[PDB]
């Protein structure tokens, strides 16, 4: 698509794993998404397991991170 | 190297605009002593104009050679558009605060100011020399002093300005009339300029040198310059059908084996989607810049062959050359035509006037495939002036499409005949490869109307004359290449941006104008150097330096011949309107700037008979002769070129008046005694025993007050006489209050180069792109 | 080479007391270096990915702040 009248614009997100935009509204837009989804099927199986995809959401929404140093963690 | 021709292109810039910063001036005045009738110094000096730079060369042809050397720095230095508001100084000694109009000007009128004895009616002069400055009309009158042949230099510069006014509704009359009043772009502008606004024209006017006759080797390297230029133009095309999705379909109505598609049948090689972007990239520049195609097929490919039946009847076939041409039709009519109806094989022999596609439609007999074949005889561009500038369209039948329709009605019969002289697998093997094609009208009525849009748009940006030449060098298309672009390509229109066609366009205008640019500046010269009678200058290097400036161009490859044949048409042509009046009034004035100098004088008369000096109020008594009459002439230029002394030397001996006449050096001296013991006619005795001429230095007697031994003059009553004396002039006196003029001129301007800079265009939605008529392209499902 | 001998004589003298920050110093200015350089024909691809070669030309076009950046690069 390169030509004299257009421009490529490729930028260098800096901390990309712990930025503002990853923690809360992140992973409540995917279980947003997964709400939408356990009204459009009718198996007993599919509600369960895109529940369970949705737990593992929830439990990483407050993660604790555990690091040692010297004689304290 | 087929990436650096292409950067010798955008590298060629507009013509360097050229703004002068001071007054062209070749006279100075200068301040000279004076004498009176009787010799004696008066106690007054006088002004007198005098040449600057004085540096004459001696002889009489290198006077003439001087000439074409200022003539060259006059033609470098006219502005192409000038403002007098720049060139200003303060006037130091007025009426009120005023400016005259040179930093030269500002300083001969400070030198007669502050000066002694100069009277009050020239120091009154000074005061009331201001500038008159009209608002109304954007015009100043700025005063000057200067020199009358330099008041026809620096007033021709004023006159005759290279700027014309600018607006919003003629920078859309720059773009051009196809592609302004096309449907698909939408074009739109932002500021509106104002009246001050100027800008300069090229000169796009059609070559006159004709280089396509008989110049074959300097024409197809012009050609490969906009063949290369063409190329990164023509858009690529993006959604194409993929390859295995489609050789995949292919190869279930061919029912071949499983794992050996590309080695039982030939009909599959080559197709890939690099060679459908090459196929159609090198389709729409060879028309656009009339390279001569060749066409490579093996003959063992029966769907080389099919698709190779598309070409002739959608391409004229005027462009392929004639021994690939005849190749490629004599190989479709033994394979594909000929046994399809069951007669005897073409007998044909090489050389044959008749190509194999006009013997065979006599032969035959089907209607429905006498027709096509009778289309691919009569296809040819048909040559139209549109805009000033013959482009050769295409027929009015393959920008519509319409000629598949007979195509695929000529196999699609071709595919129904039983013929008994083939077997009945030569048979399964075509009736399978044909119907690949009929399968593909609907995709090939769109193929052939897309071609013909981005021939039709691309063509409106050329401005230089597309003249249709068989050229040496042929730029190869492989017909393996067209089978990969007729069943690969998609329902997806590409058109060229509007940000490729004002760049398309603005390479060839800054290519046509740098052409032009460099015939106007050579045949200047040619012209100039016959009018001048150089006789002994060759013109091998005025035409290599013409071939140089064009960028395109190589001096190793030509050789000498082919030099001063393109000498023999830049005579014929005329020279521009700005280049002749520069030089007729070099040539009408040649003879008061030789005239007006002090390092040479025209020749020497003898007489030998005493005659009076002539006495001037700068020079005392000096022994010149201001004009030549009642004396035997003898031309140096013609004694020096054939070397033939034998009328002067018998005419040294036996003491009988000349005239010599030539441009000549000379020594002064101031003596009186110099004058008495006749020191002037033993000068000429040189000639006689050694050959040689270029050894002369005749003598000008000056007896002024400050002479030594002048009381020999004051006290004896008598005038001074010589023998001999010079043919000099004497120079002009320098009068103030008739050498002032006005230079008139503009306040203000404002100069752009690059006009369509303003404008924005876009394209409409490709999907909705319409052809000439009404309907759009590729619009068959 | 002779220029492989004057990199690698900066790059193991140094290296002997800076442990840090020297694989980054070296390394930085090629983001801005590949935004300078002309192109003359390039390698394309189609809406399906197939290799496709373009003969066009794209001059590089680069503001007055990224040589007042790489200068303090």
């Amino acid at each position: 698509f390169l030509s004299n009248n257009s421009m490529v614009l490729y930028t260098d997100v800096s901390q990309w794993d712990s930025s503002q935009h990853n923690t809360q509204p992140f992973r409540k837009g995917i279980i947003m998404g997964l709400d939408m989804l356990a009204n459009m099927t009718n198996d007993a199986r599919v509600i369960q397991t895109l529940n369970l995809y949705k737990q593992t959401q929830i439990n990483l929404m407050d993660s604790y991170v555990q690091i040692p140093d010297g004689n304290v963690i | 190297p087929k990436e650096s021709i292409l950067k010798k292109l955008e590298d060629i810039k507009p013509e360097q605009v050229k703004k002068q910063t001071k007054l062209f001036r070749i006279f100075e005045p200068r301040q000279l002593p004076v004498y009176r009738a009787n010799g004696e110094k008066e106690l007054r000096n006088r002004w007198y104009w005098k040449l600057k730079r004085d540096t004459l060369p001696d002889g009489d042809y290198d006077v003439r050679e001087y000439f074409l050397n200022l003539y060259d720095q006059v033609l470098t230095e006219m502005p192409d558009y000038l403002l007098l508001k720049d060139m200003a100084v303060e006037n130091k000694n007025s009426r009120d605060a005023g400016k005259v109009v040179d930093s030269e000007t500002a300083a001969i009128c400070d030198a007669i100011f502050q000066d002694e004895e100069t009277e009050g009616v020239v120091r009154r002069f000074i005061a009331e020399m201001r500038q008159r400055v009209q608002a109304d009309r954007n015009v100043v009158n700025y005063p000057s002093i200067l020199h009358p042949i330099d008041h026809a230099f620096n007033e021709y510069f004023l006159q005759h300005q290279l700027v014309e006014p600018l607006n919003n509704d003629i920078i859309f009359n720059y773009i051009p009339e196809r592609i302004r009043n096309d449907v698909n772009y939408i074009l739109n502008m932002d500021r509106n300029l104002p009246s001050t606004a100027r800008y300069i024209r090229p000169n796009l006017l059609q070559d006159r040198l004709n280089l396509h006759d008989n110049f074959e080797s300097l024409w197809d390297t012009i050609t490969t310059s906009n063949y290369i230029l063409a190329r990164s133009v023509v858009p690529d095309l993006k959604e194409l059908v993929s390859t295995e999705a489609q050789i995949q379909k292919m190869s279930q109505d061919l029912q071949l084996e499983a794992l050996t598609i590309q080695s039982e049948t030939q009909f599959l090689t080559g197709i890939n989607s690099q060679a459908a972007n090459d196929c159609f990239k090198t389709l729409i520049a060879a028309m656009l810049s009339q390279r001569t195609m060749s066409l490579d097929f093996v003959t063992t490919n029966y769907m080389s062959l099919i698709s190779g039946m598309w070409l002739l009847t959608v391409v004229p076939n005027d462009m392929f050359i004639r021994e690939s041409l005849v190749a490629c039709q004599l190989a479709i009519i033994n394979t594909i035509i000929y046994p399809a109806f069951g007669m005897q094989r073409m007998h044909y022999r090489n050389g044959d006037p008749q190509t194999p596609f006009q013997i065979a439609e006599q032969q035959i007999q089907n209607f429905q495939v006498a027709n096509w074949l009778h289309f691919v005889n009569n296809n040819q561009f048909r040559q139209v002036v549109i805009d000033g500038v013959l482009n050769q369209v295409l027929n009015d039948n393959i920008r519509n499409g319409h000629v598949v329709n007979q195509l695929m009605e000529a196999l699609m019969q071709l595919s129904r005949q039983q013929f008994p002289t083939m077997p009945v697998d030569y048979k399964r093997s075509i009736q399978r490869g044909i119907l690949l094609l009929s399968n593909r009208l609907g995709q090939l009525v769109d193929l052939t109307r897309l071609l013909a849009y981005n021939y039709e748009t691309l063509m409106a940006c050329i401005t230089m004359n597309m003249q249709h030449v068989q050229t040496l060098t042929t730029e190869k298309l492989q017909l393996t290449s067209v089978t990969s672009l007729c069943m690969l390509i998609g329902n997806a229109t590409v058109i060229p941006s509007p940000q490729t066609l004002f760049h398309y366009y603005n390479v060839n205008v800054n290519f046509h104008s740098n052409y032009n640019e460099r015939i106007n500046d050579a045949v200047a010269i040619i012209t100039a150097a016959n009018r001048l009678n150089l006789y002994q200058k060759k013109m091998k290097s005025i035409v290599e330096d013409f071939l140089k400036r064009l960028q395109i161009f190589d001096i190793s490859r030509v050789p000498d011949d082919q030099m001063y044949r393109l000498r023999d048409r830049l005579r014929l042509l005329p020279v521009e309107i700005r280049r002749l009046d520069i030089f007729n009034l070099i040539l009408m004035n040649m003879e008061q700037i030789e005239r007006a100098s002090d390092k040479i004088a025209q020749g020497v008369i003898i007489a030998y008979r005493d005659m009076q000096l002539e006495r001037d109020e700068m020079y005392g008594y000096v022994n010149i002769a201001r004009n030549l009459d009642g004396f035997q002439q003898i031309n140096l230029e013609e004694l020096m070129r054939t070397g033939d002394y034998a009328q002067i030397t018998n005419m040294l001996l036996n003491n009988q008046p000349v005239a010599l006449v030539g441009a000549l050096p000379f020594i002064t001296d101031s003596s009186v005694i110099s004058l008495v013991a006749k020191l002037d006619a033993t000068v000429f005795a040189q000639i006689v025993k050694l050959r040689k001429v270029d050894t002369l230095k005749p003598i000008l007697y000056k007896i002024n007050s400050d002479s030594n031994d002048f009381y020999l003059v004051a006290n004896y009553d008598w005038v001074p006489t010589s023998t001999t004396k010079v043919y000099k002039q004497i120079p002009q006196q320098f009068d103030f209050r008739a050498s002032m003029h006005m230079l008139t001129s503009n306040l203000t301007f404002t100069v752009y180069s690059d006009l369509l800079a303003f404008v924005s265009a876009d394209t409409v939605e490709p999907i909705n792109a319409v052809a000439f008529d009404n309907m759009r392209i590729m619009n068959e499902l | 080479s002779h220029e492989d001998y004057l990199i690698a004589r900066e790059l193991i003298v140094l290296s002997y007391s800076n442990r840090s920050t020297l694989a980054k110093l070296v390394s930085s200015p090629m983001s801005i270096l590949v935004a300078l350089v002309d192109i003359n024909g390039t390698f394309i691809t189609n809406e399906e990915l197939e290799l496709e070669f373009s003969n066009k030309y794209v001059r590089a076009i680069v503001p007055d702040q990224t040589f007042d950046e790489l200068k303090q690069m």
